[PDB]
């Protein structure tokens, strides 16, 4: 009964900003373990940022100080504010809820993703 | 001709005046440091409450243990005067450096990146044992202001205290130095509030709680010097009694038989069996207080200004239940004493999960207060700590101390050092292995108050069970 949708993306100019929404269903956001991915056509899906139930905030090397990943408990919404946008940001984001110990994976819910594409 | 002044001798007077004035400094050092402790592990970067359980385990358990050795090492080597200061010159030597020098350095020492990798690789379950690593001077420094308490409170003081105070002193001005010292958590309290309210004077730049930790160390310093003082002012003013012993001296050359001997008595089996009970309980309920702290106070100074409030809070609260004992005592008895503190801290901390558990329906009740759900278990928690607390300082404690009084006299001395500094911890650490256990078993802490509430129940059970156990053998060394 878990759920994820993804909303937000669009297009922008170089430099631009964005806000990926993600309402979940099926959970509290601030009880989990929360991350962004992004894929681009030709490349591998790649971590973007995550977000954990103390509010602690990871973010990869390409987009550290540019992303911001936030949550609103009382919506239930896990947000990733994307400033500064490079074209090389244009891919499919995808927000996914996540468990694991060492190798395990407990659960792992996945969207269906949000275009994010930068002009140029 | 020796003077009276209000009706008190002015000899006891010298004796008592800087004694009380001493532990009014010790708990006032205490007041900021176990504020600050909780201010700097739980509401750090990658850290949350859920270091505590492992804090208290792995971190602060062993060197409480380590401490014991080494203070009991060191009363064989040392002076009665230069025991005092060789620990607690140390500390304050600590807290200084710490204030000044080792938190504007936790930036380059706090290795950031590497726990970053195991929190990945290990998972979001881990994050509580991994900032054990991510914070480890914040982590050394909850255990040297734990040891404050532990050693300073307990067994620096009281070890002073008792030495140059007779017992029929021991009985009038001791129940007036808890009094006292709660002064001191209603000062001090406002104290951690009033310097950690963020200046906002240069917004961007300068961190706003290291200006507020800075200045709390520099009173920690200030306070813990005048403790240095006030112990230098009564061993060369105040004549010391120097009470003859019964005993021989030949109990020596025993460092890990004493312990042995230590548990061998069934009257220290069930002391400690109390001062276990208590701190696993507490501990069960206050790191998922603490956790709804962080989650409501996310930054330093948010978090540092409630827990000077909190802290005013549990000193007018202690000192109106020092108060309410000196009547409570002589109405009820020792037994009854000894059952106040385990029922109020079970029912308060029932009350307080079953606000976690079954208080998300009774939300009405909760914005009809003016309050979030988070707030309210907040405040809830709150109440449930200052209760729990003001009741063992008023009645626990007492129950403690009135239970020494038929030993022997280096038994005592040795003991209720080994109690305080190995059983208050370790009764912590026992809960935070319990909750430790259970976060690594059920993943968060909130999918296991469930089972809080049920081990809260045994331990208290059985706290009770220990304490009528003790009850029908202090009546039993009386008619
Ligand atoms: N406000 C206070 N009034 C009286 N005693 C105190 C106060 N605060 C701490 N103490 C004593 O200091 C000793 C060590 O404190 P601590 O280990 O922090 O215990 P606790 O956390 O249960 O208060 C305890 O015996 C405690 O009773």
């Amino acid at each position: 009964e878990v759920q994820l949708v993804e909303s937000g993306g669009g297009l922008v100019q170089a430099g631009g900003s964005l806000r990926l929404s993600c309402a979940a269903s099926g959970f509290p956001v601030d009880e989990a373990y929360m991350t962004w991915y992004r894929q681009a056509p030709g490349k591998e899906r790649e971590w973007v940022a995550a977000i954990y139930s103390s509010g602690y905030t990871r973010y990869a090397d390409s987009v550290k100080g540019r992303f911001t990943i936030s949550r609103d408990n009382s919506k239930n919404t896990v947000y990733l504010q994307m400033n500064s946008l490079k074209p090389e940001d244009t891919a499919v984001y995808y927000c996914n809820v996540k468990d694991y110990v060492y190798n395990t994976y407990l659960y792992d819910y996945w969207g269906q993703g949000t275009q994010v594409t930068v002009s140029s | 001709a020796s003077p009276k002044i209000f009706g008190v001798e002015v000899a006891t007077l010298k004796k008592i005046i800087p004694l009380g004035l001493m532990f009014f400094c010790i708990l006032f050092n205490y007041t900021i440091l176990r504020d600050t402790k909780d201010v700097l592990v739980v509401t750090a970067k990658g850290s949350s409450a859920e270091i505590i359980p492992f804090l208290k385990t792995w971190v602060n358990l062993p060197m409480a243990i380590g401490f014991m050795l080494l203070y009991t090492k060191l009363s064989n080597v040392l002076s009665k005067k230069a025991l005092f200061y060789t620990v607690i010159v140390p500390f304050i030597i600590y807290f200084g450096a710490f204030g000044f020098v080792m938190y504007p350095l936790s930036n380059y020492i706090h290795p950031e990146a590497l726990a970053d990798k195991l929190l990945t690789t290990l998972g979001p379950r881990f994050m509580g044992p991994i900032a054990i690593l991510r914070i480890w001077s914040f982590c050394l420094f909850y255990v040297m202001a734990e040891l404050w308490g532990s050693v300073v409170v307990s067994v620096l003081f009281w070890g002073f205290a008792n030495q140059i105070t007779t017992v029929d002193e021991a009985k009038k001005f001791y129940p007036l130095f808890g009094l006292g010292a709660n002064v001191a958590l209603i000062f001090s309290g406002r104290t951690v509030k009033y310097f950690s309210n963020l200046r906002k004077n240069l917004g961007p730049g300068v961190d706003g709680w290291a200006v507020s930790l800075k200045a709390m160390m520099s009173i920690v310093v200030g306070m813990g010097l005048a403790i240095c003082l006030l112990y230098w002012w009564v061993n060369r003013y105040v004549p010391l009694p120097t009470r003859s012993k019964n005993k021989k001296e030949k109990p020596k050359m025993g460092t890990m038989e004493s312990l042995k001997f230590l548990v061998s008595s069934p009257y220290i089996r069930d002391l400690a069996t109390l001062v276990v009970a208590y701190g696993i309980s507490i501990n069960l309920v206050e790191v998922t207080w603490k956790s709804k702290l962080k989650a409501q106070f996310p930054s330093p100074n948010e978090y540092s200004a409630f827990m000077g409030d909190f802290s005013t809070c549990t000193g007018v609260a202690t000192f109106t239940m020092m108060l309410l004992s000196q009547y409570v005592f002589n109405k009820y008895g020792w037994g009854v004493a000894a059952k106040i503190t385990p029922t109020v801290l079970l029912l308060t901390g029932v009350a307080f999960f079953s606000l976690i558990l079954f208080g998300g329906p009774f939300a009405p009740l909760v914005a009809k207060l003016g309050m979030t759900p988070l707030l309210a278990a907040v405040y809830v928690g709150a109440l449930q700590n200052i209760f729990s607390k003001s009741a063992k300082y008023s009645l626990f404690d007492p129950c403690k101390e009135m239970a020494y009084i038929p030993l022997d006299e280096d038994t005592k001395v040795k003991g209720k050092a080994a109690i305080d500094v190995v059983c208050n911890p370790l009764g912590k650490s026992g809960g935070a292995l319990i909750q430790q256990f259970m976060i690594l078993s059920f993943g968060s802490l909130a999918n296991s108050t469930p089972y809080l509430g049920m081990i809260l129940l045994v331990i208290v059970t059985a706290w009770l069970a220990a304490a009528k156990s003790l009850e029908g053998q202090f009546n039993s060394l009386r008619s």
